[PDB]
RNA sequence: UGGAGAGUUUGAUCCUGGCUCAGGGUGAACGCUGGCGGCGUGCCUAAGACAUGCAAGUCGUGCGGGCCGCGGGGUUUUACUCCGUGGUCAGCGGCGGACGGGUGAGUAACGCGUGGGUGACCUACCCGGAAGAGGGGGACAACCCGGGGAAACUCGGGCUAAUCCCCCAUGUGGACCCGCCCCUUGGGGUGUGUCCAAAGGGCUUUGCCCGCUUCCGGAUGGGCCCGCGUCCCAUCAGCUAGUUGGUGGGGUAAUGGCCCACCAAGGCGACGACGGGUAGCCGGUCUGAGAGGAUGGCCGGCCACAGGGGCACUGAGACACGGGCCCCACUCCUACGGGAGGCAGCAGUUAGGAAUCUUCCGCAAUGGGCGCAAGCCUGACGGAGCGACGCCGCUUGGAGGAAGAAGCCCUUCGGGGUGUAAACUCCUGAACCCGGGACGAAACCCCCGACGAGGGGACUGACGGUACCGGGGUAAUAGCGCCGGCCAACUCCGUGCCAGCAGCCGCGGUAAUACGGAGGGCGCGAGCGUUACCCGGAUUCACUGGGCGUAAAGGGCGUGUAGGCGGCCUGGGGCGUCCCAUGUGA
């Protein structure tokens, strides 16, 4: 009785979860780095931000996040984590930052 | 509404069609009735201005 | 369609012969000769002074009744004229005269424009080699109107074509009587025919 | 080109923001008489320098805020509380139009 | 992609296209960016085809894409005949 | 190159002033009448409710399977695979489904129109430019499996390929933080650190082609912002809590009070806020001498909506008419065991209405989607159909034909009229019959050349045997309005303030050019009238272009706020104003 390209929606369902799943990981990881960069642990912090950075762009290639959004994320991120580690912290690694 | 011409066929419950155009003589009336439409019929044995008066053309020969 | 029926009532009414029949409207008795008074029961009665409107009216009809066309086709030409250049009025006659069926009357292929029309309509007439059956054709300079082949003969043409030997056809006209063909040469200036009409009034009329 | 306008300040009462009053002269579409008009603008002063009277210029800019799309250009003629008063009495007189 | 194609004009049974540039998702009589000549597919006139052949290649340069029945009327205008 | 007026207040005059007609226009409708063709045009009302068909699909040159085939791999007893081969049904993946099509409800607003902005931004497919495709793992359908369901089917159980998914790697190149560099509102350059790429399928195979991934351009399409313009009621005069600004955040392709905190107390309005009423805006369109006034229907541009609402997903792109979830209203199916639908798409039905059509043909052409391409889909479109709804073109004949029959009208009974009208005589000949017969179609493809440039060669016409061409060939529908003045066209009879007419002034009271019929006449003609509405006339909202002593109109008189207006001279500025050039004005 109808168009069988309703798949186009059923297709969306996968693309929905798939790109949704990655997207939760992005933030829950992004979570970590922030808390850590606030408690001096600039070591384990920039291990995550380095992981954060990769998590984003890796989805950016695909159809999830795109454009200046990764940039907008990553910016305000290392625009912040570093601006936390100013609380002594000591740049345990430039392993994220062109310090 | 005004009923024009000579005689008609309108009792009470008779469907009609309203035209537009007062009478001037009769105050309050502002509308005419078109003839030969719905339950109001044309003027019988009228030969001249049959465009009004909803009167169809009569046969002249035989 | 066109006017059909009582014509000679119109050489009169307008009160001036307008040569609308064949030879009759040219023979001693053109609906006016015998009775040069308006038609109907009220014919031999003294006219009352016309209105200015009435005066303008009669003048227009006259002209139209001469060329014998619908009021439809007629006024388009007036506005067309009215829109054009300079005199944007008197030019009118030029547009009236460019009518195929009109020309054919002047070219003496026929005698009544009514007779002319039935030819064009029956397509006994050709233009530049083209079977042209449309009495409204605005012909122009150098266009050529000739009898078609299936009709070069025909009793009705010959005598109608023949009797033309006598008069100087219009300045804007030309005719190979033997060759059965004519040429629209030019646009007939107002000069080129003093019609019994005062076209000034037709203008005045149509600007109601 | 970005629009360029010239007007008087009537409000400094916003933080780092001001209100510029712009006039314009032109003839009336039908009656041709040459007439004036006014529009207020909320101008950006990210260093609240400009103040009451500062006859200044402003320039169309990216949306700083709602209602607020003009940055100040430059002072032209500071101290003009005389023009300001016109705006003030006019708004004052409004009270005596209170439909009572 | 943007395109070059046949935009119908004239009348019923009296075709009279207008050769033109627009978006492939515009209407076939919709708004265009630039007209480049006409085409009566009924050869009712000498001037029954015309191109501004410079512009034609210009849009073709930047990335226009004519139709399987628009190139034919541009191939027939030496747009492709590319010298030696 | 463009401008006219008339009727009606009086016994009469001049003036004011209103009512009224003559003009043009319409998506029309209604009455009488109705021949043809063409090109247009057709739910203006219920954005009310819809039966049925159709309107969006495509590729086996992504992948794996079903069956049919396909010949024949080949056989310890009806096949067997083996691809390929087709084609096949779907599933997997890929692109389009966001265009096209409809509608005008909502919307007084940056929606539109026009001119600009973005150092504040995205743009798939197309084009150009720079470099790469190094390798490693896996899931779900399909098939199978049982369960459940009436179906809609549905859950669960089990394998598997790719251009599906993941990872390692590579890095031209890109992104992010800090630096300086230039430039300047987050533009460009670079330094270091850290993150990012992938894909294969087909062969005239050993070479090419269709694709893959990063970057910069181009072009196209946009998002956001700004200035100016955009209806009626002040008998709506005051409005405002995200209200206004700030700071910092959240969010987006990106600005912003867009959202959220916190801080400040601002923001708006007689230049008309706020509220109410109506409306989609424009190019245009109608009228007008113009200035204006009126209008937004078909066509084109943009906005908005897809039963009423809300929401997000996928995606380059939507918050999506023919995609998804939810609520409501409504209608339908059902073994009732429960489920289903969204015409403002094309036709069509109903209801409402004064009123608006075929449930037609074809992708032949144009355009659009997919594909290398054949080819496929296309109610876009190209045609046909219905309606005098409009414009245009054409016919119902032409020449002759009487001092001018008959009949019918008047009549001062002498006559006059209809009237060359008919008859009648010649001529042509709409229709109809026969034959022929299109244009609209040249490319995609094919040959050679490199499938490029090139010549060249080939298929296809729904409309349709249609128009048009030839021959033959028949005198072949006319109606409607008006005839007191304005306003063109007059006489008998009937009627007797009755029956009736009327746009205004007014006609009818036993002699009516005003009623009704008749004869005759005027006016248009497959049309003629009417009604409704817009503009004109109306210089009667008067800017062009008017008035206020007695015709309607000076505030009862002051003082004065805003506002409007401003004397004589010389400078600077050049806002208005004026000129030129240029872009824009589709
Ligand atoms: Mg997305
Ligand atoms: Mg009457
Ligand atoms: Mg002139
Ligand atoms: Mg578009
Ligand atoms: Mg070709
Ligand atoms: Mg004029
Ligand atoms: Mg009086
Ligand atoms: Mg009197
Ligand atoms: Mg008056
Ligand atoms: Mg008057
Ligand atoms: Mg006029
Ligand atoms: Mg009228
Ligand atoms: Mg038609
Ligand atoms: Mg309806
Ligand atoms: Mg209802
Ligand atoms: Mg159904
Ligand atoms: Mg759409
Ligand atoms: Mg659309
Ligand atoms: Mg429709
Ligand atoms: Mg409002
Ligand atoms: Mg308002
Ligand atoms: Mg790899
Ligand atoms: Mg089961
Ligand atoms: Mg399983
Ligand atoms: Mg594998
Ligand atoms: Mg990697
Ligand atoms: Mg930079
Ligand atoms: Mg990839
Ligand atoms: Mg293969
Ligand atoms: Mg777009
Ligand atoms: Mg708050
Ligand atoms: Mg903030
Ligand atoms: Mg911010
Ligand atoms: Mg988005
Ligand atoms: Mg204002
Ligand atoms: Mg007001
Ligand atoms: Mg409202
Ligand atoms: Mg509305
Ligand atoms: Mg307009
Ligand atoms: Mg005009
Ligand atoms: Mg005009
Ligand atoms: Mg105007
Ligand atoms: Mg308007
Ligand atoms: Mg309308
Ligand atoms: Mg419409
Ligand atoms: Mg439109
Ligand atoms: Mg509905
Ligand atoms: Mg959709
Ligand atoms: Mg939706
Ligand atoms: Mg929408
Ligand atoms: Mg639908
Ligand atoms: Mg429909
Ligand atoms: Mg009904
Ligand atoms: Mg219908
Ligand atoms: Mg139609
Ligand atoms: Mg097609
Ligand atoms: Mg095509
Ligand atoms: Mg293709
Ligand atoms: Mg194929
Ligand atoms: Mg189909
Ligand atoms: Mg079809
Ligand atoms: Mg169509
Ligand atoms: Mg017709
Ligand atoms: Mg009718
Ligand atoms: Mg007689
Ligand atoms: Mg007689
Ligand atoms: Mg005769
Ligand atoms: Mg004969
Ligand atoms: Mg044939
Ligand atoms: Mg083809
Ligand atoms: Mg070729
Ligand atoms: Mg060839
Ligand atoms: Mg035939
Ligand atoms: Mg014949
Ligand atoms: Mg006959
Ligand atoms: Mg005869
Ligand atoms: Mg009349
Ligand atoms: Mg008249
Ligand atoms: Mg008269
Ligand atoms: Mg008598
Ligand atoms: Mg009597
Ligand atoms: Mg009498
Ligand atoms: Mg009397
Ligand atoms: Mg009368
Ligand atoms: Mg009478
Ligand atoms: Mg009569
Ligand atoms: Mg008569
Ligand atoms: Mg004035
Ligand atoms: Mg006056
Ligand atoms: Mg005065
Ligand atoms: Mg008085
Ligand atoms: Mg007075
Ligand atoms: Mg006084
Ligand atoms: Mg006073
Ligand atoms: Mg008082
Ligand atoms: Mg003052
Ligand atoms: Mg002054
Ligand atoms: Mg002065
Ligand atoms: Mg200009
Ligand atoms: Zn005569």
């Amino acid at each position: 009785r109808n168009l069988s390209a309703l798949k186009r929606h059923r297709q969306s369902l996968k693309r929905r979860l798939r790109n949704k799943a990655k997207k939760s990981a992005i933030k829950t990881l992004s979570k970590k780095a922030i808390q850590l960069a606030q408690e001096g642990k600039a070591e384990e912090a920039l291990k995550i931000m380095r992981k954060a950075e990769s998590l984003i762009d890796k989805a950016a290639k695909g159809s999830t996040l795109h454009k200046n959004a990764a940039a907008r994320r990553k910016s305000r991120l290392m625009r912040k984590v570093r601006q936390l580690l100013e609380a002594a912290g000591a740049p345990l690694i430039g392993g994220g930052l062109s310090a | 509404a005004y009923i024009p011409g000579e005689g008609h066929n309108l009792q009470e419950h008779s469907v009609v069609l309203i035209r537009g155009g007062r009478v001037k003589d009769l105050p309050g009336v502002r509308y005419h009735i078109v003839r030969g439409v719905y339950d109001a019929a044309g003027v019988k044995d009228r030969k001249k201005s049959r465009s009004k008066y909803g009167t169809k053309k009569p046969k002249e020969a035989a | 369609g066109r006017y059909i029926g009582p014509v000679c009532r119109l050489c009169r009414r307008e009160g001036v012969k307008l040569y609308l029949k064949g030879e009759r409207c040219y023979s001693p008795k053109c609906a006016m000769e015998r009775r040069p008074y308006p038609p109907g029961q009220h014919g031999q009665k003294r006219a009352r002074r016309p209105s200015d409107y009435a005066v303008r009216l009669r003048e227009k009809q006259k002209l139209r009744r001469i060329y014998g066309i619908s009021e439809r086709q007629f006024r388009n030409l007036f506005e067309e004229a009215s829109k054009k250049k300079g005199v944007t009025g008197s030019v009118f006659l030029g547009l009236l005269e460019s009518r195929l069926d009109n020309v054919v009357y002047r070219l003496g292929f026929a005698v009544s424009r009514r007779q002319a029309r039935q030819l064009v309509r029956h397509g006994h007439i050709t233009v530049n080699g083209r079977r042209v059956d449309l009495p409204s054709y605005r012909v122009r300079p150098g266009d050529e109107i000739a009898v078609a082949e299936k009709s070069r003969n025909l009793e009705l043409i010959r005598q109608n074509l023949e009797a033309m030997k006598g008069r100087k056809v219009g300045p804007w006209l030309s005719l190979d009587v033997e060759g059965m063909k004519g040429k629209f040469l030019r646009l007939p200036d107002r000069e080129d025919l003093a019609l019994p009409v005062n076209e000034q009034l037709v203008i005045e009329f149509y600007s109601r | 080109p970005k629009k360029v306008l010239t007007g008087v300040v009537v409000s400094d009462k916003m933080q780092k923001t001001v209100t510029v009053l712009v006039e314009r002269q032109f003839p009336h579409p039908l009656y041709g008489k040459v007439i004036k008009r006014s529009k207020k603008y909320l101008a950006h002063d990210p260093e609240e320098k400009y103040k009451l009277g500062d006859v200044v210029e402003i320039i169309e800019s990216r949306p700083i805020s709602k209602r607020k799309r003009f940055r100040v250009l430059r002072l032209v003629e500071s101290g003009r509380m005389d023009l300001v008063e016109k705006y003030l009495i006019r708004r004052q007189n409004y009270e005596s139009l209170s439909k009572r | 992609m943007v395109k070059i194609r046949l935009a119908r004009f004239g009348s019923k049974h009296n075709p009279h296209y207008r050769i033109v540039v627009t978006d492939a998702r515009r209407k076939r009589d919709g708004k265009y960016i630039e007209k480049i000549g006409y085409y009566d597919p009924r050869k009712t006139t000498p001037d029954w085809l015309k191109v501004d052949v410079e512009r034609a290649r210009y849009w073709l340069s930047v990335g226009a894409q004519p139709t399987d029945t628009a190139r034919r009327l541009l191939r027939q205008a030496g747009v492709f005949r590319q010298e030696a």
